[PDB]
Order: structure tokens, then C-alpha cells, then sequence
């Protein structure tokens, strides 16, 4: 069984349902479970979803569309896209020691103070969710910027759309 | 099990940019108006308050347009209060109009004074049951 | 005449009566007097015990209620929440207000054909029946929506 | 010099000013530049001075 | 005047004693009265006793409990960490600390106030925390079943409740986020009739 | 091994694109005008002093109105169980206010409608008498 | 259509992704976010040991990387050279600078399209991996090319 709203913040028993449906074999159940729980499948399903994954050198980074995964123009958080967050937690469980940084980014239209406040609010909300996901608060640090550094121009519609985002960095040691 | 998304929501980049610009201009105009507006505290708000007299808590339905002194005299007579005037009558009189069904005498007089503005004032006396209409100079 | 509207968009009295009858048979109280309509929902079928948390499955009922409401033309919709005495007066009033806020927010997010939405909660001040053996299971705890049909 | 409250306890409190000088305020005591405190509040941050001024929390 | 340890239903009174650090170890009905400013860092009450201190201004202090004492302390202390596992009942008049880490297991009744830069609290069961009159910048609350905590966060609030847990926020934070698992509840219960109470804004209108 | 940038959306419209392109510039102009107006004129007072809130008033509302103000305020007072009072006479030109918001205080609703009315109308509330009075300006 | 160019000359997104995949499977790092492209190449596979000289076989790789770059419109391209701590700081900076100058010169000589080419070398001033055992074999010995595709 399972509950859509984050399963009340409890890691599910993904293996038991697989082994039950297989027995309804144990070996094929085990191999299917380990294959579909491999990190490669995690990243592939992230790419299938609206997730950007980057690994290079030793640091690893994640990019999330705030517009897609948030209620528009509000620190309110969307709920329909829960599997993305579930997979995020499943992947992040692999690194129980790395320090975490999370940052927010928005477009170039509006009051500068307004943009900064919205970025900070989004970062606060995201880091709060991460903390509630069982991570000790010592491992988290949040920040938000507006148009301080854009990987895409604002004069283009789609580029400006890409500009606003959520960034997650974490080292290895 | 069946959760719905918002229906009339900005699902497109053009839509979200439009709505964001709308929010921005709305806030800007709001604070512009806030700067523009002028307000006064009740301490210096020179308005006739409620005389809080029981005999003036009656009920009437009245419609009128025209001069003010005659109407005030009629109101005072209905209220069983003496009525007096202090000043002179300008050649061009002071005209007002009011129609109402349920508005007690005190607030009626308050409205009368407000519509009369600064050219005249009205004062009440419950010690000696009188009303005074004072002109302006 | 063909260019003129033949009927209100997406209107069918048969569908209206069918859906309201379905609500009543499910157990949601629907009352029509004059042209002012009242709809009452038990708390135990909507929230968890004395909490401003929403049951996931209740979204189906919320969507059905919104669909039924869409069939009518109105001006203002008033939402009131009522609970049972649990801790104080303040806690109960706050809980009722929060429930009203969340349900109203979801309704407004949905394609509600409204102009004004009012929300308030009253805790456990106005009962409906002296029988109060149960707590959140007692019918007195409730959420009520009242509205007058336009024209 | 302007002053703004910091924390409230029933009866007395702890206060700061523009110069960063801490102070302990009794229910009845003299406050420089404001006079003497006539009444404090705990559910609300208002505290009343002899000169009629009211002090609240800092923004 | 360096270390005092007493057990066995004894009454001691002192005032105007001055020290840098002393170690206090009280037990078995230590009726201890203090009317002076004492510099100390380590105090340990076994439990089931009354103890009052009037004025301590120390750079640091650490305290843990095992029994069920009733402790009331006045002064200014920069405390960091505290855990409770019995039936603790504590009141602290003032604290000026940057990091607070509080854990409560069985029964706690804690009345504190002061200025805090960062505070986190974990509650397991039957713990009431009256952190009202105590203002903080960063607040983290994690409550399991049957835990009541009232807080007064100012800037950043994170709160999680499992079930039958009450989180009562008595301030309007700039940013706030709350979560309930089974029956957790987060409630404002502000003045609700205040003359000049500010309401929600765009940055903070977070619907529970 | 495929590649995808995050933001993938529904198809857009060129007309809406141009509308937003104009709108962002309009917003920029409005923002700079507000900045210069604020810096040149010092604000002094807030309407909280002339009308605060009280109990039986924190009830909440979300409205969308595009018409006159008198009937809207009357409905507000009817919801709030408070008396409604009118001062002066409405001018020949109707006074219209378009306001769209969501779930704020009734007191703040009154504050913003009074601000948006500005010169033409004024609002006052006496809680002791549980009355809300609106007055038209005396001009010309 | 025969008059106005329907597409930019000699461009094919299928070819673009094909060559990107080929580079990635060769092992040279290629990435992009938004409209900014960054490519990293290990120093060992390009230069000889501790020397600012190009291995002969590397000319084919340079040719094909230039061919890939030809499938873009850009203005400014920046090249950086990073190495490992070997003897000093000045010598390593000089080595990186010479390497960057040589590669930039050959790229400009080839049919690339840019208005500004920036080149700089630093050495072992900022590693990107805690593992610091090897010298020229260490992956941090790298050359990086960055730019932004505009419109």
C-alpha cells in the first residue's frame, strides 16, 4: 500500500509489493527490485520527469523548474508532482554525509526587493521540506537571488522562462 | 485519489509573464495611491458628533431639497427643542438635499452639517434643549 | 435567435437534480428553500480528528460539490465552520477558520463561477442538536455553505 | 534617544535603546526620555509611560 | 567555593558569593536559596526537589536531569544543549544564546524567554513547551505523538507534527512552513481581536 | 542519454508574447514613476489610525468586483453585522473601482478600497457604535 | 524559399546531438544549461607530459571539435587551462598560458566563427576534486571552453 501525500514522511517498502506480485518468483522479484532501484534508473526517471541532473568533477547539482513545481507567484508548493519529490528523496538518501546548498532564481521583472524576498521564501520552503525529509539541520543552508546571475537572457521569452529555477549543490567530502 | 489542477491558471510562459506584470503594476499603483492620499486623525476631525440625547432618538422618513434653516427649524420643532440662528442670510442661500427612510435625528443633523460644509455650523445643547445654527463670516 | 444564447452554458436541470440527489443519498445535506440553498457536510467525512489537515480521498467529494455549484449562477457564497468543544474557545475557533480558509481556497482555485466568497468559523458555539455523546463523530461538528441563486 | 522593547515578562521587562544600552524596567520605574512607566502588557507589546507615550516591539 | 555537593533533605541559603566557575550537585530535597550573582557552568539536580537561583551571569552553562525536580532560575545564561527524560519542570528568566538544541522524551514543562538566533526542538511524548515570550530568528520544531509546544518565531519557521501534536505559533513570521503526518496541527491563536495586528502578505500567505 | 532542459510547457501564442513584451516595459515605467514620486513626496500618515480593526472582523473574503462601491460596501457591512452610513451626495459621474484580490482581512479590504478611491471617497469605522460610514468629497 | 534561407547554413540538430553523444562516449565532458555550453578535456589526452606541446594524433580530435563548434552562432569564447602543482606556481602558470594560447591560435586558424577569443591559464590554483595523487594523469589537469549561444 501507499499514501500519495508523501506517505506521511515514511520510507516505503518498495521491495515487498514487488516480491508479492512476483510470488503471485523470489529471484525475479529481487532482480527487478534491484534494477529499478539502481541509481541509473533513478536518474533516467528524473530525466523522464521535469528534472535536470548534473554530475561533474566531484560536486553534484540538481535543477528544478520552480514554475512547474510551485503554485504560481506564491511560496505555495504544488502537490500534483509528488513522484518527483519522492524520487528526489530516494536519490538523496545515497549521500548521507555531504553538505547541501540550495538556491533560488527568478526573472528580471518586478521590484528588486520583491524578487529577493520571493527567492528567499522559496529557498526557505525547500530547505524546510528537506529538513522534514529526515536530514539534520546542520547539513542545510539556503539562499535566493533574483537577476544576479542568469544562465539565460530575459529578452527572449523561452530563455526568461528557463531563467527562473531552483539550484541544489552538494559536495562529496 | 482525484485531485484537480487549477483551471484558469497560467500554464504558459507568456501567461505567467503577463500575470507577473499585472501584479507588479497593481502593487505600484496601490502604493502610488497610498502616497497620494491625505487623511486626518479624529482629534482634529471637526465634525458634529452624536448629541446622545434620548429625545433625539426618534424615527422619521424624510426627503427634501433646498434651504437648510427652515428644515432645521422643522426638525427641532419635531424634536421639541428650541431653535435659533446666529448670523446673516447670504443673498445666494445655502442649498442641500437628502432623502432617507431610517436615519435618526442626530445622524440626520450630522449629515446636514457635513453637507453644509464650512459656510455654517450647528451646535446642540441638552442642558437647555436648544439647537443653534451659526453662519460663517 | 440562433445568435442569441438558447440556454445557460452547460445547464441541464435533469443533471442538476440527479447530482443533488446523489449528494443527499451519499449523506451530504442539501436543502432548498425559496431560492436560498444550504449544503452541510460532516467534519468526520472531510478532515482528520480536530486537525486542519485534508483527507486525500475527500478531493473527489470536493470536486463533485464544485461541479454541482458550477451549474448555478450566484453572487456571493458564504462558508461557515463549526466544531465541538475540545480544548478552549480560541483553539476551536481557529480550527474552524482554518478549515473554512482551506476549503474556500480550493474552491476559488477551481473554476468557481463566483464573485464573492466569505469565510468564517465559530468553533463550538452554535450547536444543532443537544445529542453530543460523540466528539468529532457527533453530527454537530460540520461545515456549511449558504448561497442565494442569482435572479 | 529612542527605545524599543526586547522581551516581556509579567511585571517587568528588558529593554534596549538606540545607543545599544540595555536596561531592566520595573512596573514602576523611571525611563529616560519617556518618564515613568505606569503600566505594562504581556499579551500585547504596548507599555505605557508617564508622559503618555507607548512603546512597542521594534520593527 | 569551588564545588558543593549535598544530599539528604538539607536547607542551605547564601548570598553575595562571587566566583568564576563552581560545580553544584544537589539531591534529596536540597532547599537551596541564592540571593547573589554566582559564576558557574555545571549544575546537576538529581530530582524531586525545589531549587531557586537569583542571578547568574555566565558565559556558558550545561545542565541535564534524571529525576523530577522543580527548578527556577534568574539571570543571563548562554546555554547550548539540553535533554530531558523524566518529569522536568523548569523556568529560566533570561537567556542570550545563538544555538539551542532541545530534546524532550517523557514529560517536560519548560518556560523560557530571551533572544535566540537559532533553535531546534524535538518532542517525543507528553511534553509542553511554553516558548512564548522567547523570540528567535530560525525555528525548527519536530513533534511526535502527544506533544504541545507554543513558539514565538519571528523570521523563519519550520514545523513538523506526526499526530495528536499541537504547534501554537504566537507571532507572524516572515516565512513559515508546516507539515502534519497523521493528526498534527499548527494553529495561530493570536490576539484575534487586536487593534493593530498585521495580516498575511504575498511572501507569507502559506495555506495549511 | 537524451538531453532536456527543464522548462517544458504548452504551446504559446505570438499575440500574448507581444502583449507581455509591452507589459513588462509598462511595468518598468510604472515602477520608476513610483520610485521618483516616493522620493520626491514624503508620506506622513496611515489609514489605520482613522480606521483600525476589531473583533468579528477577522472573517475573511475573496472578491472580484468591477463596479460601483456603495453596494459592495453595503454587502460588506451586512456580512460584518455593522450599520451602514452615507455622507454627502454621490456625484453625477459614477465612481467605479475594479479590485481583484484573494483572502485578506476585511479591515485590509476596507483600507485598500479607501486608498483606491482616494480623493473622491473616504471611509471611517466606529467600532464602539459598530458602524461603517462612507463620505463623498465636497468639491467644485 | 530558394531566396530566403529557410535554416542556418549547414546545420542539423540530429548531427549536433550525434556529435555530442560521440564526444561524451569518447569521454570528453560536454554539457549545457539554458543556452550556455561548456566542454572540458583532460590534459593528458591532449598534451605531452609536463610540456606545452600537442600530440600529433590530437589534431583529428581538434578538427572534429572545431567541426562541432561550427554548428553554432556565438560571439565570445573563453578558454582556460588548469594543471597540477608540479614545481612552482610561476612555471605552472606559464605552462597553462602557453597551452591555452596554442589551442586558441589553432582554433582561430580553423574555420570557427567568433568575434572575441579569450585565453588564460592558472595551473593548480583551484582543483575540482579532493583526490590529488597523480600529476598529469589526475583528472583535474584540464582545459575548459565556455561560451553562450545567443539567439
Amino acid at each position: 500500500c501507499f499514501h500519495p501525500p508523501y506517505n506521511n514522511f515514511q520510507p516505503d517498502r518498495r521491495a515487498v509489493k514487488r516480491v508479492g506480485v512476483d510470488t503471485g518468483g523470489g529471484t525475479v522479484g529481487l532482480v527487478a527490485s534491484i534494477y529499478r532501484d539502481s541509481k541509473r534508473k533513478i536518474i533516467r526517471d528524473l530525466q523522464k520527469q521535469d528534472i535536470q541532473y548534473v554530475e561533474y568533477g566531484d560536486t553534484r547539482t540538481l535543477i528544478i523548474p520552480t514554475d512547474k513545481y510551485f503554485m504560481f507567484s506564491s511560496p505555495r508548493l504544488n502537490e500534483i508532482c509528488y513522484p518527483g519529490l519522492n524520487n528526489v528523496i530516494r536519490l538523496l538518501n545515497f549521500y548521507p554525509q555531504s553538505t547541501i546548498y540550495v538556491a533560488g532564481f527568478t526573472d528580471n521583472v518586478g521590484s528588486r526587493s520583491h524578487k529577493r524576498k520571493l527567492s528567499q521564501a522559496q529557498a526557505e520552503t525547500m530547505m524546510t521540506f528537506l529538513w522534514a525529509n529526515g536530514i539534520a539541520a546542520k547539513r542545510l543552508k539556503a539562499e535566493g537571488y533574483g537577476d544576479k546571475n542568469a544562465i539565460s537572457d530575459n529578452a527572449i521569452i523561452h530563455g526568461s522562462a528557463q531563467n527562473r529555477r531552483i539550484e541544489i549543490q552538494w559536495f562529496t567530502s | 485519489k482525484f485531485k484537480k489542477p487549477p483551471i484558469n491558471n497560467p500554464s504558459d510562459d507568456a501567461t505567467i509573464k503577463l500575470a507577473e506584470a499585472a501584479v507588479s503594476v497593481s502593487d505600484s499603483m496601490l502604493e502610488m495611491a497610498k502616497v497620494e492620499k491625505v487623511i486626518t486623525p479624529p482629534s482634529k476631525d471637526n465634525t458634529l458628533t452624536i448629541p446622545n440625547a434620548y429625545n433625539l432618538q426618534a424615527r422619521a422618513s424624510v426627503d427634501w431639497s433646498g434651504p437648510i434653516e427652515e428644515l432645521t427649524a422643522r426638525i427641532a420643532k419635531a424634536a421639541h427643542f428650541r431653535f435659533r440662528v446666529l448670523g446673516k442670510s447670504p443673498s445666494v442661500p445655502v442649498l442641500i438635499s437628502i432623502s432617507t427612510k431610517d436615519e435618526s435625528l442626530a445622524e440626520i443633523l450630522r449629515d446636514i452639517d457635513y453637507q453644509a460644509g464650512k459656510k455654517a455650523s450647528i451646535h446642540v445643547y441638552p442642558n437647555s434643549q436648544v439647537v443653534e445654527l451659526r453662519y460663517a463670516k | 435567435v440562433p445568435k442569441l444564447p438558447c440556454r445557460v452554458d452547460g445547464a441541464c436541470d435533469a443533471t442538476i437534480i440527479k447530482m443533488m440527489t446523489d449528494l443527499n443519498k451519499k449523506g451530504i445535506k442539501v436543502a432548498s428553500v425559496g431560492q436560498n440553498y444550504l449544503i452541510s457536510i460532516p467534519a468526520s467525512a472531510l478532515f482528520a480528528d480536530q486537525s486542519p489537515r485534508l483527507n486525500w480521498a475527500s478531493y473527489s467529494l470536493l470536486n463533485e460539490i464544485a461541479a454541482f455549484l458550477k451549474q448555478f449562477r450566484k453572487i456571493a457564497i458564504t462558508v461557515t465552520s463549526y466544531s465541538s468543544k475540545y480544548v478552549s474557545v480560541k483553539r476551536e475557533r481557529a480550527l474552524t477558520l482554518a478549515r473554512s480558509r482551506v476549503v474556500s481556497e480550493y474552491l476559488w482555485s477551481q473554476g468557481v463561477d463566483s464573485r464573492i466568497i466569505f469565510t468564517q468559523g465559530l468553533g463550538s458555539d452554535k450547536p444543532i442538536t443537544s445529542y453530543t455523546l460523540g466528539g468529532d463523530r457527533s453530527p454537530n461538528a460540520r461545515v456549511e455553505i449558504t448561497f442565494r441563486r442569482a435572479v | 534617544i529612542i527605545y524599543y522593547i526586547q522581551a516581556v515578562i509579567p511585571g517587568r521587562a528588558w529593554l534596549i535603546g538606540s545607543n545599544g544600552s540595555t536596561l531592566t524596567v520595573r512596573e514602576g520605574s523611571k525611563i529616560p526620555g519617556y518618564g515613568m512607566v505606569k503600566l505594562i502588557d504581556s499579551l500585547q507589546g504596548r507599555i505605557l509611560t508617564s508622559s503618555g507615550q507607548v512603546i512597542k516591539f521594534s520593527q | 567555593l569551588n564545588r558543593f555537593r549535598y544530599e539528604g533533605a538539607g536547607v542551605v541559603t547564601g548570598n553575595n558569593l562571587r566566583t568564576s566557575y563552581l560545580d553544584l550537585y544537589l539531591a534529596n530535597e536540597g532547599t537551596t536559596r541564592l540571593a547573589g550573582n554566582i559564576g558557574l557552568q555545571k549544575l546537576e539536580a538529581v530530582g524531586n526537589g525545589v531549587t531557586q537561583i537569583n542571578g547568574v551571569s555566565s558565559r556558558n552553562l550545561q545542565i541535564v536531569l534524571k529525576g523530577d525536580p522543580k527548578v527556577l532560575i534568574s539571570g543571563f545564561v548562554n546555554l547550548r544543549q539540553l535533554d530531558m527524560y523524566g518529569k522536568g519542570t523548569l523556568s529560566l528568566y533570561w537567556i542570550k544564546s545563538d544555538t539551542l538544541t532541545i530534546r524532550a522524551k517523557k514529560a517536560a514543562k519548560i518556560q523560557l524567554a530571551g533572544i535566540v538566533n537559532r533553535l531546534d526542538v524535538e518532542l517525543w511524548d507528553f511534553a509542553q513547551f511554553k516558548g512564548k515570550y522567547l523570540r528567535a530568528q530560525r525555528s525548527f520544531v519536530k513533534t511526535h505523538d502527544k506533544s504541545v509546544a507554543e513558539i514565538s518565531a519571528v523570521n523563519h519557521q519550520s514545523s513538523l507534527a506526526t499526530d495528536a501534536s499541537d504547534i501554537y505559533y504566537y507571532n507572524l513570521s516572515k516565512t513559515r512552513a508546516d507539515f502534519m503526518a497523521f493528526n498534527g496541527s499548527v494553529l495561530d491563536m493570536r490576539e484575534w481581536g487586536q487593534s493593530d495586528l498585521k495580516d498575511f502578505d504575498r511572501y507569507n500567505k502559506q495555506f495549511p
